[PDB]
């Protein structure tokens, strides 16, 4: 899997 | 009442399977595998619902996480769409601008954010206040 | 969503970064994502000298361009400018692809080069043109100049190169599915002597086209029909099915030469068995197709696999669908000689765990019994043990055999209903509630109980099989004529329901006809309802004489699989 | 759920009164 | 901050293989097994961390065959976060036997009963999260007592309110109604609204049957909206989520009022109807948020509010003005807001005081059946055409659904078929229409023509003397189509059976001509279809004794007389005796006109109603 | 294993 | 003909999908995943009509490969196409699974369009696809005329430093035999898998014991099949690289390399006592290897106990069957296994429904009695011959379905 | 695979020609 982050903006 | 709420990253790993129902392991994989199929095709110009056997799904995709609620047929639509968004926006405070990578490192921590906002098949607690309080107070002292 | 990220990527000034954009557009197309939007941005990449890209712009073009006819014009000048390229592999790709775009303006700009290409120096192009004509015919089926591409097509058959004439024949049979008045055409002594002769040099696939073609043809004299089969026989091998069966399909049609008539006919019946068997050795899918084809071929000509029967003994780790066919075939092959080992295998079979196997396998004894008198006494033995095991779904299936056995060996096995009614436990399978009711029917004089039995089933009428309904109607007016004293209150009900409730027009008509007979003349009523019915025939649950002959003329096809004429698979 | 078996066939003559039939037909008239 | 976890789980997100997780997890199933059995004992972190690796592996799909009772230890614990991982491991796994089922539920009994707002939040929740029979039976009489408003703290009456619905749903028998009723409606008048949202639910699903009893606090639903909207701008900061004043809770109330009719108190219909025109006037002020979360929840209510408005059906002010309201969501840009304005406009269409208006929104829907395109968005638009259809609408509304039918998705068709069937017959000025449309229904579907639809095209035709002769001709003419559908033959076979004589005249449909053509389908049909034809044959052997020649020679045929199928023979034999042994007066009296079908329930509507759920 | 031939 | 062509993973997710006819839409690709891969009831066939759309398929590793069509197509021709396709793939990117699918996803599409035009199988032949699909004018004009010719097996000329070739007479021995020891069915189905490293357009001719007498034998495309139906010459210009030149079936005089001998005797109600015995059956110099002996168990199987006098067994509930492995076993030997099984009476009282004893095994002879009498070579232009051609012949016999009722 | 006009062959049996024979 890869790097995932942020459910905003 | 709700049949279940799922989450699934675009890639189709199960990152929250809640069962208020006497489903079988062959009929749990199938609907997890299935829900994904119906949901990970639909853009922003289709209805965020859709029938699903003798029930229906409510869902929204927040960049790269597929939140779904298989609800009853007569259970309110735009009212269960928010129940995700206002369930999201409590994850938003508790994990501090939440992602996917938290929902795994903290995989035993959104069950408590769940059981709080929903239980048995129906909603239970819908203040971003009394929620975030019963969480962090349950934590800070053990 | 993440769809602009792409439009972006598809413009980036490094051509390799654009490429790897499309690659992601293809992937997204594959898994549903309606990238319908990006059309023009893909089309800006199609005027490129790098093929491995051009190719993937086409895979895209093909899909969306029917639902984008407006914009899809963007593409046309690039296409026509490929159908002229000095590289034939580029030409074939251009034309191959442009044929697949379905919007009438593009259809028109297409006719220009698809004329060129049907006449192209290169055969790999002509191979393509030939195909591109069936594609065309699937829209603008008229196109008058394209009534004059049927011209171009036909003539490709003569063409030197075998891959052209394979796609010629292939294309041209499918075009020939519009047959209002003056169609098929073809089919002459010049033609066939090319085809059959090319039936060697054409590929694997070309072979299945030509054979599936000829099977259409009728010959006249026997001198001819033989001299054909001598050139089809050699198809004994490879597409370890397709070609073989398609040659069986022909060879089976070309068998009007009367039973013994010739040394040939009693040799072509000899040739047909070995390569038929061999299909069972192939992979489990073709095993199936060829098991389903045997099961037809057994009925037309039971002379071919007459002996061979050992070849159908089901094995525990055969794939269920191969077993189910192997069983039903052995039963057709069951003879005065080999009910011995058949009955033996049948009882191996009925201890399996697949329920619809075990069943078909016991049903298979009754079918056997009914077919081979000598067995009946011993065949009926087998059903005791099986019943005595007390496995409900076996009993339920046996009652269904036991009934039809009575009807062929008219009760000299009464004893068994006592036995099997004390192994029953429950009777939930309607297939088999029917057979209980009808036995209690026929023999209501010999069942002191019968009026209980048939009362029991009136409790739940609507919500029983419109078979357990029709079968009970008759089983209670049968009882009534037989014990009218003590019954009337049942035909009161039954006939009531069948007349005054049922939404089923046809069970209402049956519920009148009885009510009318009884009411108008009871002497006729009895002599109609209880009239002596002949014995059922030893057959092996068969197929209708011409419905067969139609299928036999469909032996490679999906028809031979489903055992149902085309008209249960829709027009396009 | 009850269940039963079958006697053997008779050979000759103890017959069935048509009057029994006609009587029992006469009586029956049908329901909703 | 467990490192046993954050090490082990950091290995699996660093992985780049599916059979490499089969290494790293099956090392961690061979790791934890060494822990409990053999070597010393470690508690606190060691029974907490070497279990949280077994709840995390069972959400990656691998076998928890070695490890459970390790965690049936954490249940009767001291801390809050040493039980939590035990009541999320008898919530995701009720054990493999009935072994621990008596050891689980006395490490629950001691925790419910221990007066505690923390250790009742784990112990009543688990009964509402599992909903087992053992977990139900023994804690039946218990739950009524807790809930009674009084002594047990606020956010525990939640955990009982929604454990007595779970249990009343799993085990309704072990929940009959005592007098904890009157104190539970008392909860509606609460300060803690998390309890009211948990109790407004429980008052519904139980007293779904009878709110007449619970009615009282019915009215006082209003008070917690109208005084947080009509006057001030951005009201009490409690739940002011995207400017909508506490939404996911006024849906639960308007949805308890939808159980049994409008309120009888003339003041409580004067307070409710005032409040209804607060929500019809929250949606007569424009978007004070551009992002979609607002209109959602403003309408999440406004819909459930409309959902009641209809259910009342009593206020033709709030009916024909709420349908003009849903007739401004049809053309709206969102597909959700159009979709729901077809889900709900649906319901109105059949209420006298609303229909005439609804009916006059039609073309919008037709030309939205002929638009959006995503099965579901158009699908729901049929359901509306189908509801709005009366004698006016029909001919258009039929030919329209007929159009949809072809193109439309295999997975229903019948759905549409059943509808067209029902409509056609229910609104036919001329019945020569009814026949033509049911025949279309057989050309276009046929494979989806149902059972009961082709029953009813006969029932009706042997009730109408004007059509008989027409049916006969039209049906006849359908059957010389060389590739006709089975269900044509099942119909056309019974139709000429009764009315073939009204076409005998025509020289291209003489009784020889007719019979010969039915027998052209006989060999190509299902037993049952053949069984019918045999009746149509022996009927013909009365209508026309011209052909009693041929029809007998068919019935005698080995094929028919010796058939393996019971009826197919039962009949062939019977029919032959009649043909031979039965007077002429007796045969003609017996094969009479066949009586008209009595007016009745129409079992088509009964099957559409059985397609749902 | 493989054995040479003619 | 062939309408669509769809590959999926174990999860019902799409990997490649190429539609060749308007006949067919998303509708279908969806209506398989639903009706076949997520289907509740599993008892089925490889062909499947749904709403007058037909749905052929195959599985490999964890993969589904479906053909779709709205026609009365040549059913065989499809499955055989499905197979030749799967060969093409594995023989381009090794192993047919989700990784190697997604990794060559272009190479696939690129191939799917070349191998299939408008649903008509074109040129499935890997030995030609590799002249112009990559993992001058007279230079294309060849690469085409070759593709469309009569040969499509052989790139022209391209040749080896020494002319060489290998022949694997692989065989698989099928048996059904009652618990007495009576051969009900038994046949050998074998195949002769060349490996032509010859040079040019080498003509060839192949003999064996064509009179052991063969019950029937089917060829590859490369054998001149009318020359075979006049004389009995197996004449063929062969593919380069490995390729399957003929399959044959043999029913009579069969070296059945193992007699299972089962002996069960339940000791009352609860104790079950099972004794299987092997008897190897060939030259004792030779040794059979990779010997498995699946001994199936009751369904009321409490007990897991075994003592084996050779090899190494290991009971498997879920399998509900003992699996007993012998490293090697020489010809004309014996060997036992023993077991003691505990019966907790599950349902009412069905007398347990005993499968047979199935056996996998390799042995290094041709159980058919088939032997390769010769293999002629000839290239008239470039002059080499036998007496500068290497040759080779192996002989391997697996099981197949080696069932023995118990 | 190619290298310089000739084709290659995967193996570690190694070359074995006539093997103690003649051309007599």
């Amino acid at each position: 899997k890869s790097m995932e982050q942020k459910l905003i903006s | 009442m709700i049949r279940f709420i799922l989450i699934q990253n675009r890639a189709g790993k199960t990152r929250l399977a809640k069962w208020y129902m006497q489903f079988d392991d062959d009929e749990k994989q199938k609907l997890i595998e299935e829900v994904h199929a119906v949901v990970t095709v639909r853009d922003a110009k289709h209805t965020n619902f859709v029938e699903f056997r003798n029930f229906k799904i409510i869902y929204r995709r927040y960049a790269g996480l597929y939140f779904c609620i298989c609800v009853d047929v007569n259970d309110n639509n735009l009212a269960y769409l928010e129940a995700i968004h206002n369930f999201v926006e409590v994850l938003n405070e508790y994990f501090h601008n939440v992602c996917e990578l938290d929902l795994v490192f903290n995989f035993y921590k959104v069950y408590t954010v769940v059981d709080e906002m929903f239980l048995a098949g129906e909603i239970r607690e819908t203040s971003q206040t009394k929620v975030l309080k019963q969480l962090l107070m349950l934590q800070s002292l053990e | 969503g993440e769809i602009f990220e792409l439009k972006a990527e598809l413009n980036n000034e490094k051509k390799e970064k654009r490429k790897e954009a499309v690659k992601k557009v293809i992937a997204a197309m594959t898994v549903g994502k309606d990238v319908s939007s990006l059309f023009p941005d893909v089309v800006n990449c199609m005027q490129t000298d790098n093929l491995e890209l051009k190719k993937l712009v086409y895979l895209y073009l093909m899909n969306y361009a029917k639902s984008q006819p407006d914009m899809a014009i963007m593409a046309v000048n690039s296409f026509v400018k490929d159908c002229e390229d000095p590289n034939p592999l580029i030409r074939a790709l251009a034309v191959r692809t442009m044929g697949c775009i379905r919007v009438d303006k593009i259809t028109e700009y297409l006719c220009e080069p698809l004329r060129k290409c049907l006449k192209d120096e290169d055969p790999y192009v002509r191979k393509t043109a030939a195909v591109c004509v069936a594609k065309l015919h699937d829209i603008n089926a008229q196109m008058v100049e394209d009534q004059g591409f049927l011209d171009s097509l036909r003539d490709l058959i003569a063409d030197s190169n075998p891959m052209v004439v394979a796609n010629a024949v292939a294309a041209l049979s499918e075009i020939s599915e519009s047959h209002p008045n003056s169609n098929l055409l073809d089919l002459n002594p010049q033609n066939i002597n090319k085809l059959l002769t090319a039936l060697n040099e054409c590929t694997e696939w070309g072979q299945i086209f030509i054979l599936d073609c000829l099977s259409n043809y009728n010959p006249k004299d026997d001198r001819e029909a033989q001299s054909i089969c001598e050139r089809v026989t050699p198809r004994l091998s490879h597409a370890n099915s397709a070609v073989v069966l398609s040659a069986v399909k022909v060879l089976m049609k070309f068998l009007e030469l009367l039973p013994k008539d010739s040394d040939y006919y009693n040799m072509l019946l000899k040739k047909l068995a070995p390569p038929l068997v061999t299909l069972l050795s192939g992979e489990p899918e073709v095993q199936y197709v060829a098991l389903r084809n045997i099961n037809l071929i057994v009925q037309k000509r039971p002379e071919i696999l007459k002996q061979e029967i050992k070849v159908f003994f089901v094995k525990y780790n055969d794939p269920i669908y191969v077993k189910l066919e192997k069983l039903d075939i052995m039963i057709r092959l069951a003879s005065q000689a080999n009910i011995a080992q058949v009955l033996a295998e049948l009882k191996e079979y009925a201890t399996e765990v697949d329920v619809d196997f075990v069943r078909k396998a016991v049903r298979a004894i009754g079918r056997c019994a009914i077919k081979v008198e000598q067995s009946a006494e011993r065949c009926v033995s087998t059903l005791l043990d099986l019943i005595q095991t007390k496995v409900n779904y076996v009993v339920q299936e046996a009652i269904v055999v036991i009934r039809d056995i009575f009807r062929k060996y008219p009760n000299k096995y009464e004893s068994i209903i006592a036995t099997l009614c004390e192994n029953l436990d429950s009777l939930d399978e309607p297939d088999a509630r029917a057979a209980m009711i009808w036995i209690v029917g026929e023999y209501a004089e010999r069942i002191d109980n019968a009026d209980e039995l048939l009362e029991s089933f009136l409790e739940g009428f609507h919500d029983e099989s419109t078979q357990v309904q029709l079968t009970l109607l008759t089983a209670i007016v049968k009882l009534f004529l037989k014990k009218p004293s003590e019954t009337q209150e049942l035909v009161q009900q039954v006939l009531s329901l069948a007349t005054q409730d049922s939404d089923n027009p046809d069970l209402r008509d049956r519920g009148y006809i009885y009510w009318r007979l009884l009411s108008t003349d009871p002497v006729t009523a009895k002599e109609v309802v209880l009239s002596e019915k002949p014995l059922i025939s030893e057959e092996t649950d068969l197929i209708e004489p011409t419905l067969l002959d139609e299928l036999i003329c469909h032996i490679g096809s999906l028809a031979s699989v489903y055992h149902k004429p085309p008209n249960a698979f829709v027009e396009g | 759920i009850e269940i039963k078996p079958m006697h053997p066939n008779n050979s000759h003559h103890t017959m069935a009164s048509l009057d029994e039939l006609k009587v029992s037909i006469g009586n029956i008239t049908l329901s909703p | 901050g467990m490192r046993g976890l954050a090490v082990f789980i950091s290995d699996i997100r660093n992985c780049k293989s599916k059979e490499a997780e089969i290494k790293r997890i099956n090392k961690e199933l061979a790791n934890i097994r060494s822990k409990f059995k053999g070597d010393k004992a470690l508690d606190g972190y060691s029974k907490k961390k070497y279990v949280c690796k077994l709840l995390f592996i069972f959400l990656l799909g691998h076998d928890i065959d070695f490890g459970h009772m390790e965690a049936v230890n954490l249940l009767s614990s001291n801390r809050y976060t040493e039980k939590q991982i035990g009541y999320l491991f008898i919530s995701v796994l009720v054990n493999s036997n009935s072994e621990l089922i008596r050891l689980i539920n006395n490490a629950i009994k001691n925790d419910l009963a221990s007066r505690n707002p923390t250790f009742m939040g784990l112990a009543l929740h688990c009964i509402a999260n599992v909903g087992s029979r053992e977990m139900a039976e023994a804690f039946a009489g218990e739950i009524p007592k807790i809930l009674v408003a009084g002594d047990t703290m606020d956010s525990v009456k939640q955990s009982a309110a929604l454990c007595l619905l779970r249990l009343y749903r799993t085990s309704p028998d072990l929940v009959p109604m005592g007098d904890w009723t009157s104190r539970v409606v008392h909860l509606l008048n609460d300060q803690h609204l998390g309890v009211v949202t948990a109790a407004t639910s429980l008052i519904t699903t139980l007293a779904q049957k009878n709110p007449e009893e619970f009615k009282t606090s019915v009215s006082l639903a209003v008070s917690r909206l109208s005084r947080i909207v009509t006057s001030a701008s951005t009201d009490l900061q409690d739940y002011t989520y995207y400017f909508v004043p506490a939404p996911w809770l006024s849906v639960k109330l308007l949805r308890l009022l939808q159980c049994y009719p409008p309120p009888e108190d003339p003041a409580v219909r004067g307070r409710l109807t005032e409040c209804l025109e607060t929500i019809l006037n929250k949606a007569q002020e424009p978007p004070k948020s551009k992002k979609v979360q607002h209109s959602n929840a403003k309408n999440a209510v406004l819909f459930e509010a409309i959902s009641l408005i209809i259910h009342h059906d009593s206020e033709p002010n709030l009916l024909v003005r709420a349908c003009n309201q849903l007739g401004q969501f049809l053309q709206h840009r969102e597909t959700n807001l159009r979709y729901l304005a077809l889900e709900s406009m649906c319901t109105l269409a059949s209420s006298e005081f609303s229909h005439e208006a609804v009916k006059t929104h039609i073309e919008t829907v037709i030309n939205a059946l002929k638009t959006e395109r995503d099965v579901s968005v158009r699908q729901r638009a049929v359901d509306l055409l189908y509801a709005m259809c009366d004698r006016s609408n029909a001919q258009q509304i039929v030919a329209e659904m007929l159009s949809y039918l072809e193109t439309a998705d295999y997975s229903i068709r019948e759905e549409i078929v059943l509808k067209v069937a029902i409509l056609a017959e229910k609104y036919a000025v001329d019945y020569t229409w009814y026949v033509d449309t049911i025949l279309n229904l057989i050309r276009i579907a046929g494979d989806y023509v149902s059972e009961e639809v082709w029953y009813r095209v006969i029932q009706i035709v042997i009730n109408r003397d004007d059509v008989q002769g027409y049916a006969a001709k039209t049906v006849f003419e359908a059957l010389q189509a060389p590739a006709c559908h089975e269900n044509l033959v099942k119909v056309g076979g019974y139709i000429l059976g009764e009315f073939g004589n009204l076409i005998a005249g025509d020289p291209r449909s003489s009784p020889l001509i007719q019979f010969n053509l039915l027998h052209s389908k006989f060999h190509l049909c299902s037993v049952p279809t053949r069984a019918l034809l045999l009746s149509t044959y022996i009927k013909f052997v009365n209508l026309f004794p011209e052909v009693k020649a041929t029809i007998q020679d068919v019935l005698r045929s080995d094929s028919q007389l010796k058939n393996a199928d019971v009826e197919l023979q039962q009949r062939a034999v019977e029919y032959l005796r009649l043909s031979t042994v039965a007077s002429t007066d007796i045969l003609a009296t017996v094969l009479e006109e066949m009586p008209p079908f009595p007016e009745r329930e129409s079992s088509i509507l009964a099957k559409l109603k059985k397609k749902k759920g | 294993d493989y054995q040479r031939l003619n």
